[PDB]
């Protein structure tokens, strides 16, 4: 049975959505010439439908982070008056110093990140995606879970973390004896994050997989493909059409299979970015906005609640657990029978240190003593495997006289 | 003199032996918002990403600016799309743009010894 | 779309083979019809690939609706948000064209009232701490309720459990309990 429990604060990174590129096919393709665009004419509707691929990719972007971050309706604010019964969360919190109101993990997060080819903005600006995560974290604290069903309802945050353990098997006593030493060991463990953090491999593996994709199209376009020269420039000049449109052709199918070569794997990559951001909306509507019990999903060991923080392209959780930390080998018995009546724990485990009995919870070392109260009887002990003799207390008859 | 695109981006003029800089012609591109033929018939078009400068009521906007449509200081839920934090609609009759809203604001009623 | 590429020359001088079999002989026919033979090779590959995607896509989509169907419906589900908005207590499922279709019945508290709180009731020295509920007070008896619906109880000793004294937590009250085991002695 364990006697004594660790607070651990764990980090976790998802990539949520990727850099929207619209690609200008004619102009890639033929640049700015009319004979070239006369002569591209006369193949069919590929370059619409890779426009049209293209456009759906940069739709889909921002519907995926417009599902992962627009959970709320109401944009929640935490008092100025900051008593949490010890708890800081002030490091996670926005600062009105700081323009933008970014917390200061979030910041620290954003310091370690001719030829047709454009880009577009997001939908929304790293500013309302810090209002989304603030409003977050402000329900989170001041309302519990509750405000993830209905309207917010306030409570205590020492209340809230009293029955956060009682969620997961720990009476709430254990909280309420001893608060300060769980509100240091957060508070220490959330110093530690920030600085570890002062790490994103995955926020910074798409970035560099699109930079090398667009920059190996950017160089496609130096090959002669079985031409003369690799610029239509050289080919409209010192040459005729009679003769020259056999070589704009040979640069017009090189070019086409570049172009159908780096939609394919754009959407591929836009596939892997939907199933990801996809994980990260399940991750952010259930550890956040409840507890959760499914194991080793929301951080290892028990899940008591997250914090989530915004990243470039990307999404932070911060998973608060529970942890047993030191053990202590007891003897113990299936069930204890009094006179003839088998007695059964109630909720707790038999233990014992060595010349008495007792009766605890599984998860935090407090013996109690057996009475009628914590077991329950049920036929006698002649078929249980292991069994031992002892007494109950049955607090009665002291009191009948 | 070449870049990365190995295109050139400078060159010297052979009688006056000055290096000129030479960069694109913007292009951009060109959007229609409208609020569905069946309401109306008034549009507004977007020139995406170009200082409207080069193009031939206008509100400048970081996607490109927008013509054809008015620009308010209110904010009401997004209605259709544009870029940056910015969304059009066919509230007001003509066609606005505004900043999207996220939603209402409400403060939390928060002390140490209070429940709902 | 698939359809409209067979309307394209692809560099030939006609887009129908009927017209290239005719008006010349194979040794120059050949040419041709090879182009319109890439061509059309091209068209198909596309639209093959573009239907793999999308299938995938699909494939994933159904295997959640799978999950959504064995969980919500034939049982209680319990995560978050997973079988519509606030707790859920079962779903129905009804079809669709090449679909499905749930519909969540859900539960969803209405009319909130503000309450004073404390942690824990201190009666002779023994704490006592809420068996299963939350103590509140109308500001002048106090009682214990379920967190979700009101229904004040008095406090006895067996909506409570003892544990120390009213010395180390930092939000107590002093209070009665009832202990109904006194007044029956006569
Ligand atoms: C459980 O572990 C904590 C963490 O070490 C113990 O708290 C320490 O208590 C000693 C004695 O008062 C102090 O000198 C240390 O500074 C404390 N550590 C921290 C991090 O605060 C606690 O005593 C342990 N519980 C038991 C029952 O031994
Ligand atoms: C097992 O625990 C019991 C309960 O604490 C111990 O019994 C107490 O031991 C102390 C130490 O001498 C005495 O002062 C108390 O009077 C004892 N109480 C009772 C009710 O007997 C017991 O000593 C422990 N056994 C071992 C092996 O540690
Ligand atoms: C618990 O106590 C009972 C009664 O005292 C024990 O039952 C007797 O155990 C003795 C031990 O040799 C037997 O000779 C008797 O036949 C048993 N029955 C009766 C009615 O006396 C029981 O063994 C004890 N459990 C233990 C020691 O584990
Ligand atoms: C808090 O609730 C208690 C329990 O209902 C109220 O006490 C009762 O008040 C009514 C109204 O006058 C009396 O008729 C009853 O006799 C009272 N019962 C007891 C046991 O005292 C109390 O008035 C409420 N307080 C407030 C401020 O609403
Ligand atoms: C609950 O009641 C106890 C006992 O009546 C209070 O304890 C005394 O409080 C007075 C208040 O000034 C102190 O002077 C005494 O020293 C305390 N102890 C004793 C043994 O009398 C306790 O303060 C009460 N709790 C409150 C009022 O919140
Ligand atoms: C919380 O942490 C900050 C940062 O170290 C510190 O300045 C402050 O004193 C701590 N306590 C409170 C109540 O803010
Ligand atoms: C308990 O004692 C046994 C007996 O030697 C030993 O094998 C075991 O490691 C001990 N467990 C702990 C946690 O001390
Ligand atoms: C436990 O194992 C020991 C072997 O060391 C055996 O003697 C004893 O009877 C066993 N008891 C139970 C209840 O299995
Ligand atoms: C050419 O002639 C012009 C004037 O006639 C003179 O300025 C210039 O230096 C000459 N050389 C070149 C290379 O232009
Ligand atoms: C068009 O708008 C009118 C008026 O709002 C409405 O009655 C009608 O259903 C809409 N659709 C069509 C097809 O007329
Ligand atoms: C557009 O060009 C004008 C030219 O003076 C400049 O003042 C303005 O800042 C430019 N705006 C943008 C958005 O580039
Ligand atoms: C909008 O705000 C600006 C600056 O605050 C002001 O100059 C302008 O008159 C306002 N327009 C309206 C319609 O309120
Ligand atoms: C309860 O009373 C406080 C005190 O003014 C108030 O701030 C709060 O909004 C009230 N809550 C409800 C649900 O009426
Ligand atoms: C609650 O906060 C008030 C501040 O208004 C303070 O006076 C009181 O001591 C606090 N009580 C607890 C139990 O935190």
């Amino acid at each position: 049975i364990p006697i004594n429990f660790t607070i651990s604060v764990t980090t976790e990174i998802l990539p949520v959505s990727m850099t929207k590129t619209s690609v200008d096919c004619t102009m890639y393709i033929c640049g700015d010439s009319t004979e070239c665009s006369n002569l591209l004419l006369q193949y069919g509707s590929f370059c619409t439908q890779l426009n049209r691929a293209l456009t759906g990719i940069a739709v889909e972007q921002d519907k995926n982070t417009q599902e992962v971050f627009a959970q709320v309706k109401q944009i929640y604010k935490t008092p100025p008056i900051k008593d949490f019964g010890g708890f800081n969360f002030s490091q996670i919190l926005p600062d009105p110093s700081k323009p933008s109101k970014r917390s200061f993990i979030e910041d620290l997060l954003f310091n370690k990140v001719f030829n047709g080819l454009t880009v577009l903005p997001p939908l929304l600006t790293d500013e309302m995606i810090a209002q989304y995560t603030s409003a977050l974290l402000a329900g989170t604290i001041t309302s519990g879970w509750t405000f993830g069903a209905g309207a917010a309802l306030q409570i205590p945050f020492a209340m809230q973390m009293a029955y956060r353990f009682n969620g997961i098997g720990v009476t709430q006593n254990v909280l309420y004896e001893n608060q300060k030493l769980i509100a240091n060991q957060f508070n220490s463990a959330i110093g530690k994050i920030q600085d570890s953090l002062s790490a994103l491999g995955k926020l910074q593996d798409v970035v560099n997989q699109n930079a090398q994709a667009l920059n190996t199209l950017v160089k496609q376009l130096s090959s002669n493909f079985g031409a003369i020269s690799s610029v239509l420039n050289d080919i409209l000049a010192r040459l005729d059409p009679p003769e020259a449109e056999v070589q704009i052709d040979r640069l017009i199918t090189g070019r086409l299979q570049s172009l159908q070569t780096y939609v394919t794997q754009q959407l591929i990559r836009a596939a892997e970015i939907r199933a990801s951001a996809n994980l990260a909306a399940t991750k952010m509507s259930e550890c956040v906005l409840g507890q959760s019990k499914r194991v080793d999903f929301c951080g290892k060991g028990y899940h008591l609640m997250s914090f989530p923080q915004s990243a470039p392209h990307g999404v932070v959780f911060l998973h608060v657990t529970y942890v047993p930390a030191q053990e202590k080998n007891f003897t113990t018995a299936p069930a204890i029978c009094h006179d003839g009546k088998a007695h059964f724990p109630r909720e707790g485990v038999f233990v014992s240190n060595g010349t008495h009995w007792f009766v605890t919870q599984r998860n935090f070392y407090e013996p109690q003593i057996i009475t009628t109260h914590n077991t329950f009887v049920s036929g006698n002990c002649d078929v249980v495997i292991g069994i031992v003799n002892n007494t109950v207390y049955d607090p009665l008859q002291p009191e009948l006289d | 003199g070449r870049d990365i695109d190995d295109t050139t981006d400078a060159v010297r003029d052979p009688q006056t032996l000055e290096i000129l800089d030479i960069t694109p012609c913007s292009f951009g591109g060109v959007s229609v918002i409208t609020p569905g033929t069946n309401t109306s018939n008034q549009v507004a078009v977007l020139y995406q990403g170009v200082n409207c400068t080069e193009v031939p009521n206008v509100f400048q906007t970081r996607a490109g600016c927008l013509i054809g449509a008015e620009h308010v200081n209110n904010s009401y839920e997004c209605d259709i799309p544009i870029g940056a934090g910015i969304c059009a609609s066919y509230q007001t009759q003509s066609i606005i743009a505004y900043t999207m809203s996220l939603g209402a604001e409400n403060s939390v009623a928060y002390s140490n010894n209070s429940i709902a």
